[PDB]
């Protein structure tokens, strides 16, 4: 396999992503440098097979029944359909540039694919019966990184990570309508790597960074150049956009990427790729902070470098480059995919 | 209970990064004038050093926070301290970097040092960043060499905007004639052919295209003047904090090293300071002096749009 | 084990993780080093801390197994402050030899051989530590530089031993408490300048000791003592700083835990200096950081000058009130010199009733655990265990030491004085918003006297503090102003807590509140933001300093950018006034000597002085120390009072301004004149730290005198309940010109001193 963006060959799989079957018996790891997907049994923690897909898979989504795995092949500009029981790819559907993420509708009748190409704005829809790409939903700006579907399945959020932009936004889509209802801007943001929904569907979490671009590059202290943040957006009309710090004064979480939401909405799990660790936060303290604060107070609290300690549950040691995380349906275990270490860290959560 | 690590599933083979060893001095970094022989066994280590935030002071960010992680760019515009304050630089697109030396933006003009401007080696770019950007411990020789190996191993993505047949479209074909028109004269500083994989669309030289940002009293004066005509007409705030790109600046040099036009679709916000918000702005004579970058004044909109489409095809 | 971040393998740490690698590289502890001190006030003078010279003390090595003790310092009259090297085979300490030479820095092998003198200084040296700069791995590094316009070439090699950071004080000086010592941090080249030559390409500039093959450079310029340096996990220097400036912190001051670069380029507060924080006036000393939970653990003494006390802790990652702990923490004795081990154990010096020994600490019981060693005849403290220390990362230095900068372009060392021709070393600083602050509107000088927005702040006054040096003991007396606002901290020089100062200069502020300036380097200084009348709205009470060629940035005026908050994203006009020219180091304007006003006395502009002297595009002003302007009461103010005031103000019409410069005896002490004593008189029900009847030190805008001279309500803080009389009122605004009036304004904003000329001079003053 090839290292991404290069013609240099490597024997290492380089896991870029991870997910789990809705019955929680199987983990599917997308190997970016392996051009395949690794199957792992949850109970035995054993590799049960490796299924070949197209070039550079960065993402995968499982059907509600768990008979199929839709893998995003980024370099191939395509999406592979994998038979989970047969351990074989049965089709390749062609999509827009660089799918970086994919998710299946609650009814399992539709798959949504975010095309992350820098000049590309698209979310391609795919019927599961036809196993084919129906149409494309054009976003408000370029580079959707990932999508997410609400628990009621009538709405689709898409993080737009837009190159050359200080203000990067999130699009709200009406699934039945298939068009953009609203666009909400996260001010002073860059590198949006994920978006998740709360189980009640009243909030979304988005991991990103806050650059200070208008300032001289002088020191590294007090986040003069970059700070690392998680933003909670209230899904109601006119809802708050709350940018919250992930960093201590002398301790920062470099490049937050993947997110896993507790099934009951108790905790938030964040893969920290630069600092090689999983940051676990208390979501009732976070949401409690959001509900009890105005927009002004939250905007002031974004730069509070002692604030995290209020809602911070833990920071757990991981392998190198934990780009993605996922949870078991009972929420008692969190898995983190490590690219450089070529492995998966298994974490016992606070849930008992 | 308290969250903890019970086990680790090893799916692939074990891999460990390069050690700390002995950090280079800044003179030792400047001591590497030219590239070392390419080693493809060091490329992954270089990728790690590229994406790692743990090596930095407090772990604030990494290289990938700027040049992103597919190794392209985020389009973020920064003010670095070796070129002067108030002088802005668009984050460099790092795909296909080895094919067009010298490096950075500013060229040979005004740069006898060949470090900040007209950079002789990629080593003098990244090897400097620990002390001039990250403000952290310097790289060891091995880790630096590995990093440079990773950078040199980056290849162009190619344009998505062309037919699955591999051919061009008729809008792009229409634009190619405008591009290669001897009166327009894009081929002069941007020589290349669309079907040629070895085409760099750059002369790798230093030119004055009229993109030099100066003061209200002229070169080496203060404060800066609005170089964006459309933004000046729009009544945009010069010192505004909400803008994606600066409409003002003070440059220490008037001339710059010409970038490749390959993958120009994926560079957020073109030229050096990121004065040009769209491809169209690199043409329409808004953010640059009249006919100092190509002669486009006689062209009008359909032609310009076709030219943009052809640029998207590179 | 992984601590700050995950490692290469499960249960293993990355080399970037200082705490974790420290855990993995520690090894078993067998032997420990510690100080035994005679039990006496003279033998253990912890009440005089930081100035601590436990005369008669010795350094000993103890085996935790064979229980055998060896005295390594027998050739020394006094020895203390042991710190082990990275390998643990050698250690550095402070002490005075029997042959004499004073208290200096030495180093010796762990077996007791190979003694070497690292410092010959006029003054006293203390608490050395090793900072490995350019030396991570054992061996010889290569020296490389540029040919002056040639290529980069190799010249020679140097053994990599790193550097030594220590705290030291000069001879015959006084701090802001009038103690006969002022301590500051120094960096030391162990190879005689060639380490700095390896890193930079020029040898260290500073004071050279060629006989010892060493060189020292002063990295911290605070007018009070900076002491007990240690290592941060990110590779900086952690230490204790005394912030005494003027009347701040209730006229007491605070001892804060803070960090700085090993060259002193970026000092910033960690905990203890700010209002609302914990410990008040408690002394904070001997701070160290735990490896497991990353806790800053320090000795909190009940008295500010005490070195013994309780033990307290705050999180290093998050140094705020929420993480504050009192470790020990009750019964019933005293603690000192804590030493956290990488394996999470800790060694403390504990006295149950009255006599200290080495004890393991118990975190479960919140007190001293099992005993290590105690002699009854000795006070056993400063435990320094023998183990392997992981080297923290060394940060790039842009200064070669005194007068020497290093360019950001070619990275070539340059002398600003000897070569470039500047009268003195000069740096720059920039504030993006001067109106942006976390401080409320209040009567105290560090607060805002009134609300200010963008455009309300016209300029800034930059002030340099003068060290208090008084060779003649007959012409100087402490407590001469005890009846005035100063109290115990007053003196023959001032009736306030503010010591002698001078004006570095004025700098204009942009309409967005931003400002940038060039000014002197390696000198203590601070600033004040000014309104359209040129009065200080808010004062920064602290001592800032700039290394040569170094710029310093801040988001706001005590906004939190250097304390607890992230930098605010601000697009500032001053940014473009900083460096725009290819041929320059800095294009920013130098501090102007004067201000110019209109008819009314409102701010018009800044005005050049005659101190103006091609590496900068701006007129070079205010770099000549001998020409630096100040405001002296006797030379400047008093003549104005005699001319336009004293005639109408006598004993019958208070305040009494008559009598000229003739001294007045108060409580048997003749220091100041009648006018000075009158204007500096306290007011019933008013905090002296705020001000007196007619004068508020370092706020002119709050002063009743200024209120009357402008005949207006200047601030939101009323000096008293009835300001202007109802009947018999006489307007004072026409009595003085703008020069005289603003001279009074400057005098008050400077701290309203009496003698602003350091040392004995010809002008009237205390004599016996
Ligand atoms: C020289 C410029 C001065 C200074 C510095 C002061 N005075 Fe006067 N003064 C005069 C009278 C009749 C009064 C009382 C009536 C009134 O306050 O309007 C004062 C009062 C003051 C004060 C206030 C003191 C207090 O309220 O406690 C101050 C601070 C003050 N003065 C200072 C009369 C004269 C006078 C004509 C006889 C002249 C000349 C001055 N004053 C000059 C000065
Ligand atoms: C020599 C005078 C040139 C001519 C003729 C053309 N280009 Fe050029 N190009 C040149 C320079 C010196 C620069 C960089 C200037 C700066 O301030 O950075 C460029 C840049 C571009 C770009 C953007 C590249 C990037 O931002 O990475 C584009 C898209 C571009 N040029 C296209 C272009 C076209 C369409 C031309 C014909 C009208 C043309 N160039 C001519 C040098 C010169
Ligand atoms: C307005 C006056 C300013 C400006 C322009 C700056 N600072 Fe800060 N400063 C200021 C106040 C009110 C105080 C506290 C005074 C008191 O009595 O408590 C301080 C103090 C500091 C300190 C000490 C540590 C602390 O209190 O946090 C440091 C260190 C410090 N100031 C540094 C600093 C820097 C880097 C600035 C950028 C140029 C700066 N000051 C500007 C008020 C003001
Ligand atoms: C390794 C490594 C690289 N980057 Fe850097 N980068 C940033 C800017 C603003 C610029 C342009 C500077 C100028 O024009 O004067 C660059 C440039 C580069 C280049 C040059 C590419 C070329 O084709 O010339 C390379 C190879 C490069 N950079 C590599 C901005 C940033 C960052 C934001 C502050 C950071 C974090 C960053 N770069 C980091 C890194 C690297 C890690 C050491
Ligand atoms: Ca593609
Ligand atoms: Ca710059
Ligand atoms: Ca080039
Ligand atoms: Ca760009
Ligand atoms: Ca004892
Ligand atoms: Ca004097
Ligand atoms: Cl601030
Ligand atoms: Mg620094
Ligand atoms: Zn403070």
């Amino acid at each position: 396999g090839y290292i991404q963006g290069t013609h240099v060959k490597t024997d290492l799989p380089g896991p870029f992503h991870i997910t789990m079957s809705p019955d929680g018996s199987t983990l599917f790891i997308s190997n970016q440098s392996g051009h395949s997907v690794t199957f792992v049994d949850a109970r035995t923690q054993k590799v049960t097979g490796e299924v070949a897909v197209r070039v550079q898979p960065e993402a995968s989504a499982v059907t509600p029944d768990g008979a199929f795995l839709y893998v995003c092949n980024a370099e191939s500009d395509s999406v592979s359909v994998v038979d989970i029981q047969r351990k074989q790819e049965i089709k390749e559907i062609k999509v827009g540039d660089w799918p970086s993420g994919i998710k299946i509708s609650p009814d399992g009748k539709t798959a949504y694919v975010a095309c992350s190409g820098c000049m590309w704005n698209a979310i391609d829809v795919i019927d599961t019966g036809r196993m084919e790409k129906v149409r494309s939903i054009y976003t408000s700006d370029y580079g959707p990184r990932m999508v997410e579907i609400s628990p009621d399945g009538k709405t689709l959020v898409a993080i737009l990570d837009t190159v050359g932009s200080i203000n990067r936004s999130v699009d709200f889509i009406d699934i039945a309508s298939g068009r953009v209802v609203e666009n909400r801007v996260i001010h002073e943001s860059s590198n949006l790597r994920d978006v998740v929904y709360t189980p009640d569907g009243k909030y979304i979490a988005v991991t990103h960074q806050t650059p200070k671009n208008w300032l001289p590059v002088c020191e590294a202290e007090n986040g003069q150049v970059f700070t690392n943040n998680v933003t909670i957006i209230e899904t109601k009309a006119g809802g708050k956009v709350a940018r919250l710090p992930l960093d201590d004064l002398n301790n920062y979480d470099g490049n937050p990427y993947g997110m896993a939401m507790d099934p009951k909405g108790k905790y938030l799990y964040i893969g920290v790729r630069g600092m090689h660790r999983v940051t676990i936060l208390d979501m009732d303290k976070v949401l409690g902070l959001v509900r009890s604060s105005t927009q002004e107070e939250l905007d002031y609290l974004r730069d509070d470098l002692g604030l995290v300690r209020d809602y911070l549950v833990a920071r757990v040691p991981t392998g190198l480059g934990p780009s993605s995380v996922c949870l078991s349906p009972d929420g008692k275990f969190c898995y983190a995919a490590n690219y450089f270490s070529n492995n998966v860290t298994v974490i016992r959560t606070a849930v008992d | 209970g308290q969250p903890r690590v019970i086990s680790t599933i090893q799916t692939g083979a074990t891999w460990e990064p390069l050690g700390r060893e002995e950090p280079l001095t800044v003179p030792e970094v400047h001591f590497r004038v030219k590239h070392s022989p390419f080693k493809s066994e060091l490329v992954r280590y270089g990728q790690f050093q590229f994406n790692d935030a743990a090596w930095s002071l407090q772990g604030s960010y990494s290289c990938a926070s700027c040049h992103y992680e597919r190794g392209q760019t985020t389009g973020l515009i920064w003010d670095l301290g070796d070129e002067g304050w108030g002088s802005w630089k668009n984050t460099k697109y790092i795909r296909g970097g080895r094919y067009l030396p010298p490096f950075r933006h500013e060229g040979f003009t005004g740069h006898p040092d060949e470090i900040v401007g007209a950079t002789s080696s990629l080593d003098r770019v990244c090897g400097r960043d620990p002390g001039f950007v990250f403000r952290s411990e310097n790289f060891s020789p091995m880790r630096l060499e590995a990093l440079i190996c990773y950078i040199r191993a980056l290849e162009f993505t190619g344009s998505p905007f062309r037919n699955a047949d591999g051919s061009l479209t008729e809008a792009q074909k229409r634009g190619q004639k405008i591009f290669e028109d001897p009166k327009v004269g894009c081929l002069e500083c941007h020589p290349g052919d669309p079907m040629d994989p070895r085409a760099l669309f750059s002369d790798a030289q230093t030119h004055d295209v009229g993109t030099g940002r100066v003061g209200v009293n002229g070169f080496r004066s203060t404060p800066g003047k609005v170089f964006n005509i459309s933004a000046l007409e729009a009544g945009e705030d010069p010192y505004g904090v909400e803008s994606n790109t600066p409409i003002i600046g003070l440059d220490l040099v008037k001339e710059f090293d010409t970038p490749t036009l390959r993958d120009i679709y994926a560079s957020g916000t073109y030229f050096h300071d990121g004065g040009a918000r769209t491809l169209m702005d690199t043409i329409n004579n808004t953010v640059n002096d009249k006919d100092m970058h190509g002669r486009t004044s006689h062209l009008k909109q359909q032609e310009l749009q076709d030219l943009v489409e052809y640029l998207k095809a590179l | 084990e992984p601590v700050m971040t995950g490692g290469p393998v499960q249960g293993k740490a990355l080399w970037t993780d200082y705490s974790g690698m420290s855990k993995e590289v520690q090894g078993p502890v067998s032997q420990i080093l510690f100080t035994q001190s005679p039990r006496t006030a003279k033998g253990d003078p912890y009440q005089n801390y930081p100035h601590y010279i436990p005369e008669g003390s010795r350094i000993v090595l103890f085996d935790l197994n064979t229980k055998e003790l060896k005295v390594l310092t027998n050739d020394f009259a006094t020895a203390f402050d042991p710190c082990t090297y990275w390998d643990g085979k050698k250690f550095a300490f402070a002490g005075v030899h029997k042959k004499g030479g004073g208290c200096q820095i030495w180093e010796m092998n762990i077996d007791g051989s190979g003694l070497r003198q690292m410092t010959d200084l006029k003054g006293t040296c203390r608490s050395p530590i090793y900072y490995a700069a350019g030396s991570i791995e054992e061996g010889e590094g290569r020296i490389i530089w540029r040919d002056r316009e040639g290529d980069w070439k190799e010249h020679g090699m140097v053994e990599k031993t790193g550097m030594i950071i220590f705290s030291g004080s000069p001879e015959g000086v006084m701090d802001e408490f009038h103690n006969p010592y002022a301590y500051n941090l120094y960096r030391l080249d162990t190879q005689g300048g060639k380490i700095i030559q390896r890193i930079t390409g020029h040898v260290l500039s500073g004071i050279e000791f060629p006989h010892l093959n060493t060189t020292i450079d002063q990295i911290t310029y605070n007018l009070s003592s900076n002491f007990d340096p240690w290592l941060t996990p990110d590779g900086n220097i952690l230490f204790s700083s005394v912030q005494a400036n003027g009347s701040r912190a209730g006229g007491e001051g605070r001892v804060m835990i803070c960090v700085d670069n090993w060259d002193g380029a970026y000092p910033r507060p960690i905990y203890g200096n700010c209002d609302g924080e914990i410990g008040g006036t408690s002394g904070r000393s001997q701070a160290k950081i735990t490896f497991g939970d990353r806790k800053i653990v320090y000795v909190e003494s009940p008295y500010m000058n005490w070195g013994v006390g309780q033990l307290a802790a705050v999180s290093w990652d998050a140094p705020f009130n929420k993480t504050y702990e009192k470790l020990t923490g009750k019964d019933g004795g005293l603690y000192r010199s804590p030493y956290p081990l990488p394996d999470d154990r800790m060694l403390v010096s504990y006295a149950e009733r009255g006599d200290f020994g080495i004890y393991w600490f118990n975190f479960s019981k919140c007190a001293a655990g099992d005993k290590v060693y105690d002699d009854p005849n000795w006070n056993d403290h400063q435990p320094a265990p023998v183990y392997v220390k992981y080297k923290p990362r060394w940060i790039n230095t842009f200064t070669a030491g005194k007068n020497f900068g290093v360019t950001v372009v070619t990275y070539q060392p340059f002398d600003q004085v000897k070569v470039e021709g500047y009268p003195h070393s000069w740096g720059t600083w920039i504030c993006f918003d001067t109106t942006l602050s976390d401080q409320p509107v209040g009567p105290y000088p560090h607060q805002k006297a009134k609300n200010v927005s963008h455009g309300d702040i016209k300029a800034v006054r930059i002030i340099q503090g003068y060290q208090c040096v008084e060779p003649d003991s007959t012409r100087f007396r402490v407590g001469a102003g005890a009846h005035l606002l100063g109290g115990e901290r007053s003196s023959s020089n001032s009736g306030t807590a503010f010591q002698q100062r001078g004006i570095i200069g004025y700098q204009y502020v942009e309409s967005d509140g931003s400002t940038v300036t060039s000014q002197l380097s390696d000198v203590p200084y601070y600033m004040q933001i000014l309104d359209d009348k040129g009065m200080s709205v808010q004062t920064a009470l602290t001592w800032a300093y700039l290394r040569p060629y170094h710029g310093r940035i801040c988001s706001g005026c005590h906004y939190g950018s250097y304390r607890g908050r992230a930098f605010k994203n601000i697009h500032a006009k001053a940014l473009y006034n900083w460096w725009y020219d290819d041929r320059s180091h800095y294009d920013s304007p130098f501090a102007f000597r004067y201000l110019k006003f209109d008819n009314d006395g409102n701010y018009k502009g800044v005005k050049h002085g005659e101190d103006v002297v091609g590496t900068t595009s701006q007129p070079v002003e205010g770099l000549t120390l001998d020409k630096q302007r100040t405001v002296d009461f006797r030379r400047d103010i008093q003549p104005i009072l005699d001319a336009k005031c004293a005639m109408c103000h006598d004993s019958n019409n208070p305040p009494n301004l008559g009598g000229g410069l003739e001294l007045v005896s108060v409580d048997g002490i003749a220091a100041y004149s009648r006018a000075y004593n009158s204007l500096l008189e306290p007011q019933r029900g008013k905090d002296p730290n705020i001000g007196g009847k007619y004068v508020n030190p370092s706020a002119a805008i709050n002063s009743l005198l200024v209120w009357r001279l402008y005949e207006a309500e200047l601030s939101a803080n009323a000096p008293r309940e009835k300001i202007f009389p109802i009947e018999g009122r006489l307007l004072h605004n026409k009595f003085l010109t703008q020069d005289e009036r603003y001279a009074i304004v400057e005098w008050i904003d400077l701290g309203a001193q009496w003698d602003n000329i350091p040392g004995p001079d010809f002008y009237p003053g205390y004599l016996v």
